[PDB]
């Protein structure tokens, strides 16, 4: 239970040891702090150990609305019949909804400014607040939610809150779902994984197993090669924002005291629009925001992401590179020659060979963030095969996905298939000048812009009764 | 038992899978495409008794890995000319709708 | 652990002219957190860390 | 696991090097459908009365052995070209594969 | 609760409860006993449960040496340095050696005939004194054993008794792995199934999973149908033996005492040999001594095997039939119509359907068993790739495999290569007539038989040192 | 429990005559099962039901 301030090696603690010649720990009786995950099975002479998933596997914005039950209740603004989303009793961004707050045993955003004393956020995630760009999607979808269920009072007025609450939801649910395989896969795994691995959707298959592979948890880390240093903020006319334009990473993780008191997420958003993100190259791997100084305003070092996620893929005991390239039908290289073809880079090949001995052991993160990226993708040919295959099943096994029959009608899905994230960032916000679509892709202002218009609002008439 | 009628998710997932109701809910297990690798074979990780090799060779400390392999000087990032940096938000927020693995509280 | 903005909720409880439709809405959500009167949500949240100086009576 | 080894060892461990207890004992059965459950995770179906499965009622297993397992013992066809021992070497090599134990009286 | 005598449905019972229209069983409040298996990591509100295998799956003699190390070490002679199993010290069968005795509380074998006071035999299964026929095979993989063991200390005389143990176990291991696939298997499956299951041995592959699947322990049931409704015994001319030729089977379960103080195992290997086997059809699924009087001398009352098989499958948690054929690639039947036209039986088809409902509900060894066998072969096209799958599993994932390259040398493989299990039973028994190759198929006398000395023996020269 | 074929081994354990190698290794066999003396193992044997 000391896993944070002790470095002996006992359970549940697992302790990533300090080599010679550390760029920074310098210090080799120190160690960066880990607690094993917990196990499914607690003290098992029988069960081969795994993990748990506390949340739902499904593309249903469980990160709005909650995975557990009384949470969701918890969420909820219980005062009327209007099905809202409880929103912050003491703050505004520029009168629209901020996420509440919660109530939290050791709470870390208190920390990261001790005069604000703004604790951490509540949303169906407990990692809300992890990085005020996170917050930000959280607070712009609890918003979306709002104005849903307002919309749709507005049409049946006889309809309670049960109602309400859950056709809102049932909306937000399939507009993720629409963003998600839509616009940000096609982007992550290029044109022909794409094609491969999520070919036409044809209806749902009860089948279908659609939980989370314990792999996934840590091949969908290729995005933290796409993180760059700074959180970018910027005024009405996308120039630099007055307060601190460019703040470094390791003074924003749970620093939900610059939502609240620095100008929200107006500028947050605009931030993210108009910015590139960073580009995975084989010798740009990762940033030192995350790799030198992660959450170091909140523990007693700064902590190390990469090390972090190779650390944890083998608390959970995943198999090694070659293992996953064999399950996902890809050739094993077993010498550096033959590593140095796959990877078209013979330099990067000895280096991990010099680390690990053999492809066989080479952890699946780092041996599936040195692949070379997928023509117009972000990954390359392994990780595109676990990310692909995961996604396929959440939607062929889910029995709510927004296309299969019944659970909406012709016409609603007609409406949904125009909604897109550019414009819920219009009706929610301040901005009124949003990124042409493909948002994932289009990042120069004002070039890839348009205004709050040229783009359809999603049409709610086929929800009357 | 699962109702034969339904028209909205449940909060947990239960019921999604009605042959199955468990399949994608919270609080469950997660599958595995292929059986886990442990130092004993059950429970203890890679890395975790000091001279215990993994398949042949000894096992590269992460820290280590990650100072060789990751490291690289902050001033020579390249900016993605096709890619804004919502395009790495979403993935945060979708990880976040599909996987959390809870870890003992200090 | 009690919520900040459950703290409104306590004030609808309070508020003579409110609709009793929605103050057995609210005592029904505190019941189902263990909370059976309106004293004892009062207690819960002056447990939990917040200012209860406006409900001493 | 040791590096080198001539003799199975008697509990199947360290036969997969990689993943030292695939195929030794006392250790859970491997799913190749994931389990169906009245409750999703341990109620099996039968044990709650009135609960269907998939829309139909639970036929009891006596009543299908009844219905459809049972024939008049004398019309047995003997098999021309299988003797006994083909029946015995399966109950054998079962025993071999697979035993499912149940708490004791 | 006590299952075995209570009807209650509290755990770990999970009772059969019986119809009103039945055969024998005249009083609803009765019940067939049944004790749910036990859960591999018991009171769990996160796992779905699962069931527990006590054995190794390895085809690798563990019937013989059992799958655990105190087991296995009770199992050996530990007086000298021969490296032999242990024999029964207060019976013979006519010189040769019998199994030992074990040492139970609630010896079932006792209430078989109180007056013998046989207890059940010691073996590496618990379940080897079930039936006197299985007894017979195991005494015979004994005797085995102990005669490689004095032939490898005639050859190797500096050799001490783990040696000479470890070397003869792994030839008994071999010889059960090839009898089963080169004579067992071909005759389940039939030609077609063999050719695609179970295609030709390349090499070890150690990401070949080898576990025995929890279907598997329901679908190789198939050989209850099988099963003759007497047990024979046949003297020296292959003819009735003299006392009680033809037992039922009501009479012999857990019966030792009939192998102790009745003849011996030559009366009943000469029954398995010059009798035939059960022909499955599906209006002759299963006959009523294991369906009526299933353990009839040991229990309150008979159990009937086909109903425990499909309750064991409810209490394992196994989908039905329609889930097993979509996994196996074969049409799913959904109308009685369909399904007479899958079984080629339309009145079967019915007598599913009334009782079941859909064939998505059809409990799986009732499926299995209800299609119709593939040619040349004894089970039906579901069945046979269940099992198939399996076998292939356990010979692709076995590191000591005979034929894998380093586990023989490639003349032990040469000699191995001529061992057939007529040839044992001329080794380890009065025996002088056996059937021609291919036992499994071979079943009249005098038509299908050849004396011993027609026969090669094992020649174990290139054991030599 | 105590099995019947391990009586045999008590014979050689007394039987003077046989070779200490042989009575070493049944000493180790009974002494892993907690069986530490010729008196525990005797009255193993009895306490299992046998003579
Ligand atoms: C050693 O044995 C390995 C295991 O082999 C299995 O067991 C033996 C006994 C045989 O029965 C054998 O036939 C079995 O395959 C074997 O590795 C296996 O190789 C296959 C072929 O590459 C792999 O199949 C690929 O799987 C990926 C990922 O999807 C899988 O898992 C998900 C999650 O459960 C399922 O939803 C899928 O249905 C898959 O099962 C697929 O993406 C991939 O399909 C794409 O593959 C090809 C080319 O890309 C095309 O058909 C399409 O583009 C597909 O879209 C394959 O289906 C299998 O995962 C892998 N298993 C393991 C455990 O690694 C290995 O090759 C053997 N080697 C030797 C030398 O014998
Ligand atoms: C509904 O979805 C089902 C699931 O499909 C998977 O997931 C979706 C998201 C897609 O990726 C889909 O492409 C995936 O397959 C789907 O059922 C699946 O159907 C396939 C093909 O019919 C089944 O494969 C067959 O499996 C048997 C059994 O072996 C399997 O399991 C063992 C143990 O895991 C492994 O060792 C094997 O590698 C297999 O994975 C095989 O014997 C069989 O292959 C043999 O037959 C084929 C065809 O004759 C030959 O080419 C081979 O070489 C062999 O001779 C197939 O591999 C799969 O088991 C099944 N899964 C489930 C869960 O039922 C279903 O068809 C979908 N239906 C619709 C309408 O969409
Ligand atoms: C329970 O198991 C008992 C064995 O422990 C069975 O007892 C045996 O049953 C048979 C059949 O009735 C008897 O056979 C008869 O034997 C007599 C004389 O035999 C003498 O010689 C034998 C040795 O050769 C010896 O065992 C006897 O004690 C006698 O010294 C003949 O005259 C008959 O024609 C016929 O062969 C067995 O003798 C009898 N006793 C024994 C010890 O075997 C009993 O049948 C079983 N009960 C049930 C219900 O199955
Ligand atoms: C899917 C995933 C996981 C595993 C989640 C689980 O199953 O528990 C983790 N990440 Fe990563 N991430 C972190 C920070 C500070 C980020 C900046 C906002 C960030 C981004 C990011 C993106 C872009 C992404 C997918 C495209 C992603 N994350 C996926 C993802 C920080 C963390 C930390 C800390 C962890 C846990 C590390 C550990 O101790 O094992 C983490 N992320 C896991
Ligand atoms: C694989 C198997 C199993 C399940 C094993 C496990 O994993 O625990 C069972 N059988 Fe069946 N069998 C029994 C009797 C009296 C037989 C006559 C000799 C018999 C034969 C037989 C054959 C030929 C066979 C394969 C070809 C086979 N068995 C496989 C097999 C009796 C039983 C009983 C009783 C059970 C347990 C029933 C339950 O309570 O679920 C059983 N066999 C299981
Ligand atoms: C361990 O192996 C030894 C040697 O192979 C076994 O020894 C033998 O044991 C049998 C049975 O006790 C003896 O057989 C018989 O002889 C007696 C007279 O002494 C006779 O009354 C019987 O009818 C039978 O013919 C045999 O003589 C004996 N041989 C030796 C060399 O000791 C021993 O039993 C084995 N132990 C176990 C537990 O298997
Ligand atoms: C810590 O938080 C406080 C807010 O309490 C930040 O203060 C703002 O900073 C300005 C300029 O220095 C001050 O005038 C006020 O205290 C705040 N602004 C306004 C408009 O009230 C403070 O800068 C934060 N410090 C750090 C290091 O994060
Ligand atoms: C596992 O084995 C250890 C050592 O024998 C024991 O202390 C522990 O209780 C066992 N665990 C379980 C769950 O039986
Ligand atoms: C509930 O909705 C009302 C009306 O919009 C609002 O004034 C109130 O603050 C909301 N309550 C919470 C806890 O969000
Ligand atoms: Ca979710
Ligand atoms: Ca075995
Ligand atoms: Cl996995
Ligand atoms: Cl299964």
């Amino acid at each position: 239970v000391n896993c944070e301030t002790s470095c002996v090696q006992q359970p549940p603690c697992f302790p990533l040891k300090i080599p010679p010649n550390d760029p920074r720990i310098k210090n080799q009786a120190d160690c960066i702090p880990f607690f094993r995950s917990c196990p499914a099975c607690p003290g098992s002479n029988i069960t081969i150990r795994n993990q748990i998933n506390a949340l739902t596997s499904f593309v249903d914005a469980s990160m709005v609305y909650g995975s557990e039950e009384p949470l969701a209740r918890n969420l909820r603004n219980m005062s009327n019949q209007l099905g809202l989303l409880a929103v912050n009793q003491r703050f505004q961004d520029n009168g629209r909804a901020l996420l509440p707050f919660d109530n939290l045993h050791d709470d870390p955003c208190l920390l990261t400014n001790r005069s604000a004393r703004i604790p951490c956020f509540l949303a169906g995630d407990t990692r809300s607040s992890e990085m005020p760009e996170l917050t930000s999607m959280h607070t712009l979808l609890l918003r979306e939610h709002n104005r849903l269920a307002t919309e749709l009072k507005s049409l049946n007025p006889r309809w309670d809150g049960e109602r309400l609450y859950q056709e809102a939801r049932k909306i937000v649910g399939a507009m993720v779902q629409i963003i998600t395989y839509r616009d940000y896969l096609p982007l992550v795994l290029g044109p022909t994984a794409m094609r491969k691995y999520l070919p036409t959707y044809r209806s749902y298959n009860d089948s279908v197993d659609p939980r989370i592979a314990n792999v996934f948890t840590n091949a969908f880390r290729y995005g933290h090669t796409l993180i760059q240093p700074f959180m970018f903020r910027l005024d009405n006319r996308y120039q630099p924002m007055e307060p601190n334009p460019r703040v470094p990473l390791s003074r924003v993780f749970f620093a939900s005291w610059r939502v609240v008191l620095e100008g929200g997420i107006d500028p947050i958003l605009r931030g993210l629009m108009a910015t590139p993100a960073k580009l995975n190259r084989q010798n740009q791997i990762a940033v030192d925001e995350i790799r030198e100084r992660l959450f170091e305003q909140v523990m007693r070092i700064g902590l190390d992401l990469p090390a972090l996620n190779m650390q944890r893929s083998r608390d959970h005991g995943l198999p090694g590179y070659n293992a996953w390239r064999r399950f996902c039908g890809l050739p094993q290289p077993e010498t550096v020659g033959q590593l140095g073809t796959v990877l078209r880079n013979l330099k990067l090949a000895r280096k991990l060979m010099e680390q690990y001995g053999t492809p066989n052991n080479i952890d699946i993160w780092m041996g599936g963030v040195s692949e070379p990226l997928k023509r117009k993708g972000r990954v390359g040919p392994l990780l595109a095969c676990i990310i692909g295959t995961q996604f396929r099943k959440l939607r062929d096994g889910d029995r709510f996905w927004w296309e299969n029959e019944g659970v909406f009608s012709m016409q609603q899905r007609q409406a949904l298939a125009q909604i897109s994230l550019p414009r819920i960032i219009c009706d929610n916000t301040g901005i009124t000048t949003v990124s042409k679509n493909n948002i994932f892709m289009s990042n120069s202002y004002p070039r890839d812009f348009v205004n709050c218009s040229t783009l359809p609002a999603l049409n709610l008439a086929s929800w009357r009764e | 038992t699962c109702p034969e009628q339904d028209k909205y998710r449940t909060i947990t997932g239960m019921c999604n899978n009605r042959r199955s109701p468990t399949l994608g809910a919270s609080n469950r297990a997660f599958v595995r495409w292929l059986p886990a690798e442990y130092e004993d074979g059950f429970s203890l990780p890679y890395g975790w008794t000091p001279g215990v090799k993994r398949n042949g060779f000894p096992v590269a400390l992460a820290r280590a890995v990650s100072n060789e392999i990751v490291r690289f000087p902050t001033d020579q990032l390249t900016p993605d000319q096709e890619r804004s940096l919502m395009f790495m938000q979403w993935g945060q927020l979708l990880d976040h709708d599909l996987d959390f693995t809870p870890e003992p509280a200090a | 652990n009690f919520l900040e903005h459950e703290l409104s909720y306590i004030d609808v409880l309070l508020d003579k002219n409110a609709d009793q439709a929605t103050k057995d809405n609210l005592r029904s959500y505190f019941a189902d957190k263990g909370l059976h009167s309106i004293k004892d949500i009062i207690n819960k949240a002056k447990q939990d860390g917040f200012d209860v100086s406006k409900y001493e009576h």
